[PDB]
């Protein structure tokens, strides 16, 4: 017996505590080791309701990314309002670590265990564990990285589908490698993403043939985001410690999601990026400034997870729905993972 | 997919007002209000939820796809337009306005055939005039060749008469002369609750 | 208290663009959403698109597409709405709106107080005046009605008088009603004893001030 209730958590991870990287060294003070014995207990003929969008460990771990980067990234300026701050800086380690949510004593996290589990209504197939598993405190828009993927089918995960302001995440059974890289020694600032477009497009595919089904037998199409922030109408990410921006406006090309079969694009897609030392904080509100990119060869190589959309909205007698790479919201990166996961309180 | 109803609604202060919003889709319908001059405001939410400062007069109910909103009491400040609401789409709206209530009174019916001055010159228009009547509500039906037409007549109404209380309403039938040389009789049959029959004026072509 | 705050009316030819304000107050500005709702007399409320301030994250109406810009100044807690290639179409009141809460978008109980936007053309074109005739057979009790029929004009307003304004008892001029090739029409009857069709003469007097016309026309039974 039990009901649902919010407490506060505390994290875990396999943080080095000499090492001099960013995340690491926040761990290292924040979180405790993990614990070597899993201890997961599944629950015999029980149906929790789970609401993947209205879940307080999304919350804490928002504050807690939130904590990171503040006393971590070290901007040479920082343009907030009328204020502005100089400090020293330094190049930084950064490569983000798995980390564990726990729950203290008289609490337990209820797990769903369901395949084609949509992250809301009831779940038929729940476990109890004491803690999540390893997940990565990735910031990125439009695209996720590093996450895990969906366990049988690609999943549409949104509050509500029919509500065009409520973003929609992806959920990707088969994961697609794309390789960011800014060659060493033209401008120091521009890079580039390599991905399997053959790959690619027949995953992005099977999306459109989910998001069927969805809204009917609708011709889905996608389109480059409306407007926004450089860190929203393009792939932002943070590699190795430099602030990188991708354009992502060929990686939803329409005429290749219905394949090669007579249209010529085959092999890889490099979409054209560049590294930004002016930059939005998604902390807080404000400008930052960083020095300018490290010599050398920088590259990334990240795994596409999930997808963030949103819908346009109307038209009713149109006969197709439009969609566009979303982001802006952090907290739904953390979503993307704790969909699955619920807090209750023992009594 | 939001199809509101009626369009316009007389009524007197002290009445009750009902307007109507079938919708289709899944979603939370919400009402509005606007005074002339002045910016909507929310009346209703999540169908039948009264929002903050309205007075328990308002009301939501919901059948389905049906849905009511009715206004128990109306007054001085009552009257206006009204949308529902679904997501970002809206209603067309219905107006409700003050109807000084008097006796009924019967429309009288007259007809006007298309000038040979307009006939010259590209289309031809009909005219059905109902004079003077009472209630506003009268139904307005185009016959040509004995054969019902709709689609192609736009009525228009006079605002109540601040002397003998009553209304006007103006019915055009717009046709192509090409087409107006075909048929030969116009007519149209009117409605009212101060007839005992439906009145039908009608003209032949030509002869006049 | 939470209060949104537009910027003042204008007015535009068809071929400008627009640029209308609204700024927020008494709540965190990049928590909710923003919508732009227009307001035109005769016409549904129209969802132009909403703007999340977050990270500029818009969302425009289909039939709005590549002619609305919405952007935002986040530290200035205020929203814009820029409008290009107007068209006579887009007069209306341009209203910004909020969510009664940050969680459920489409409950707006917030309200700008309206920013109004008339488009005027320098275009215009004269009514034309076809008679309304009364009939042919007359009575000595009997009562008759004739009438104009101001038709195909722009923009409003037209103004009708009958006999110079020496008749007034029994005018009905109807509001003007906007036809499908988007010139307005509108009809000016008048009830007269039918006996009075030989003995008095009506002349319907049509005003269109937009294009300096004034039309005479004379209103007599159908000559057979
Ligand atoms: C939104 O608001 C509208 C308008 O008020 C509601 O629609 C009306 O609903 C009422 C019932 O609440 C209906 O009232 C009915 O009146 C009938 C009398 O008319 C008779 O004759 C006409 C013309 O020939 C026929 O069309 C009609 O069918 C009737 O034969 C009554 O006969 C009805 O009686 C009901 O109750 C008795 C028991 O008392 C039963 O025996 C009957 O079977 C029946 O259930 C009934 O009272 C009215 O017809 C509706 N108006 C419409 C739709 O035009 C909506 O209900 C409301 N919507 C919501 C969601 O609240
Ligand atoms: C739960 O119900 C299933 C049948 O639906 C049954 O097989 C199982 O034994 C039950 N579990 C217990 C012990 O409550
Ligand atoms: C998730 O499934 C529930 C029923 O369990 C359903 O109500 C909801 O619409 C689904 N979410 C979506 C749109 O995937
Ligand atoms: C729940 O899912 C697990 C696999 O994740 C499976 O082994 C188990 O049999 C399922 N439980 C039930 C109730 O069938
Ligand atoms: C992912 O799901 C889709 C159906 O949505 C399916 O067709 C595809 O084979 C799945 N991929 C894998 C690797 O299971
Ligand atoms: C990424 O691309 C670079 C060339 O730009 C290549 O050398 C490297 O092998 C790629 N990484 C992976 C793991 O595919
Ligand atoms: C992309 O993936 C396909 C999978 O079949 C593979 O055959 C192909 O070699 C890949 N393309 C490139 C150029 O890496
Ligand atoms: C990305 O490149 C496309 C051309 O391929 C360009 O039109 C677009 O503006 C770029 N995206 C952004 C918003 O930087
Ligand atoms: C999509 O790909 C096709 C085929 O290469 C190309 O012709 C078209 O320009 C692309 N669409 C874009 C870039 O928007
Ligand atoms: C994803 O993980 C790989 C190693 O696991 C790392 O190299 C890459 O930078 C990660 N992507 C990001 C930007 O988080
Ligand atoms: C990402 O994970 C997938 C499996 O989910 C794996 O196939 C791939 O090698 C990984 N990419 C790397 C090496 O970062
Ligand atoms: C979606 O919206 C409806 C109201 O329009 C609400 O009843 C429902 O709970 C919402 N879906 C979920 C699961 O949040
Ligand atoms: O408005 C100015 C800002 O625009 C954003 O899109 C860019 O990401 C910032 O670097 C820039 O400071």
């Amino acid at each position: 017996v039990w009901k649902d209730a919010d407490t506060t958590l505390f994290c875990a991870s396999d943080a080095k505590a000499h090492e001099t990287e960013v995340h690491n060294v926040w761990a290292t003070h924040a979180c405790v080791p993990t614990d070597p014995n899993p201890q997961e207990i599944h629950l015999e003929n029980v149906t929790e309701n789970f609401n993947m969008w209205k879940n307080n460990m999304v919350e804490q771990m928002q504050e807690d990314v939130i904590s990171l980067w503040d006393q971590s990234l070290q901007p040479c300026v920082k343009l907030t309002g009328g204020s502005v701050i100089k400090q020293a800086c330094p190049k930084i380690s950064f490569d983000p670590i798995p980390i564990h949510y726990c729950t203290p004593a008289g609490y337990v996290i209820l797990k769903c265990n369901d395949k084609n589990f949509n992250g809301t209504g009831p779940c038929k197939n729940v476990s109890s564990v004491q803690c999540t598993h390893g997940i990565k405190p990735v910031v990125s828009t439009q695209l996720l990285l590093n996450g895990s993927l969906a366990e049988e089918e690609i999943i549409i995960r949104s509050e509500n589908l029919t509500n065009n302001a409520k973003t929609i995440i992806v959920h990707l059974n088969k994961s697609v490698e794309i390789n960011c890289t800014r060659p060493s020694n033209g401008d120091i600032r521009k890079a580039y993403c390599e991905i399997n477009g053959t790959k690619w497009n027949k995953v992005l595919k099977q999306v459109t043939e989910k998001l069927k089904e969805h809204f009917n037998n609708k011709t889905i199409i996608f389109q480059p985001p409306s407007g926004g922030d450089l860190e929203i109408t393009m792939h932002h990410f943070n590699c190795r410690g430099e602030f990188f921006y991708c354009n992502t406006t060929q990686l939803f090309n329409n005429t290749c999601i219905g394949n090669e079969t007579m249209k010529g694009c085959n092999g890889t897609i490099t979409l054209p990026c560049k590294i930004k030392q002016i930059i939005n904080m998604w902390q807080g509100t404000g400008q930052a400034m960083y020095a300018p990119p490290i010599d050398g060869k920088i590259n990334c190589v990240s795994n596409i997870t999930g997808i963030l959309l949103t819908r346009d909205g109307g038209a009713n007698n149109t006969s197709n729905e439009t969609f566009r790479p979303g982001g802006g919201n952090i907290k739904d990166n953390w979503r993307s993972e704790l969909y699955k996961y619920k807090v209750v309180q023992i009594e | 997919v939001l199809t509101q109803s009626p369009g316009t609604l007389s009524l007197s202060p002290g009445e009750t007002a009902i307007i109507s919003c079938r919708t289709s889709q899944y979603g939370s319908l919400a009402w509005y209000q606007q005074r002339p001059g002045q910016a909507p405001r929310l009346v209703i939410y999540s169908g039948s939820t009264r929002a903050a400062g309205i007075p328990d007069r308002f009301s939501g109910s919901r059948w389905g796809p049906d849905y009511n909103l009715t206004i128990s009491n109306l007054e001085s400040g009552d009257f206006g337009v009204y949308y529902c609401q679904q997501y970002e789409f809206f209603g067309q709206g219905t107006k409700v306005q003050v109807d000084i209530k008097r006796t009924v009174a019967a429309p009288s019916v007259f007809i006007f055939p298309p000038s040979d001055e307009q006939l010259k010159s590209g289309t031809a228009s009909v005219v059905c005039l109902l004079n003077n009547f009472y209630p506003r509500e009268a139904k307005v039906q185009w016959k040509v060749d004995n054969a019902l037409q709709s689609g192609n007549s736009q009525e228009s109404v006079t605002e109540q008469d601040s002397k003998d209380s009553t209304y006007s309403l103006s019915s055009t039938l717009t046709l192509s002369k090409a087409d107006y040389e075909k048929h030969k009789v116009y007519a149209c049959e009117v409605t009212h609750q101060g007839l005992r029959s439906p009145v039908t004026k009608s003209f032949n072509r030509g002869e006049c | 208290q939470v209060q949104l705050v537009q910027s003042g009316g204008q007015m535009k030819k068809p071929g400008e663009s627009m640029r209308i304000s609204c700024r927020a107050s008494g709540y965190e500005f990049i928590d909710c959403t923003l919508n732009w709702i227009r307001l035109a007399p005769g016409k549904r409320p129209e969802w132009m698109g909403w703007l999340k301030p977050r990270g500029g994250a818009v969302n425009y109406a289909r039939p709005l597409q590549g002619r609305v810009t919405m952007t935002r100044d986040v530290y200035s807690d205020t929203a814009f709405l820029e409008l290009r290639s107007l068209t006579v179409d887009d007069t209306a009141v341009y209203f910004c709106t909020r969510g009664k809460n940050c969680d459920y978008n489409w409950d707006f109980e917030h309200w700008g107080r309206g920013t109004p936007v008339i488009v005027s053309s320098p275009s215009t074109k004269g009514p034309s005046v076809f008679p309304l005739a009364p009939s042919s057979k007359s009575t000595s009790g009997g009562t008759a009605a004739l009438g104009c029929l101001v038709k195909d004009y722009f923009p409003e307003p037209v103004t009708v008088s009958w006999n110079s304004g020496a008749l007034t008892s029994g005018v009905h001029t109807f509001p003007a009603v906007l036809q499908s090739s988007g010139l307005y029409s509108l009809s000016s009857v008048v009830t007269v004893p039918s006996s009075s069709l030989g003995t008095q003469t009506y002349i319907c007097n049509v005003n269109h001030k937009p294009s300096n016309t004034k039309v005479d026309k004379k209103a007599e039974p159908k000559s057979c």
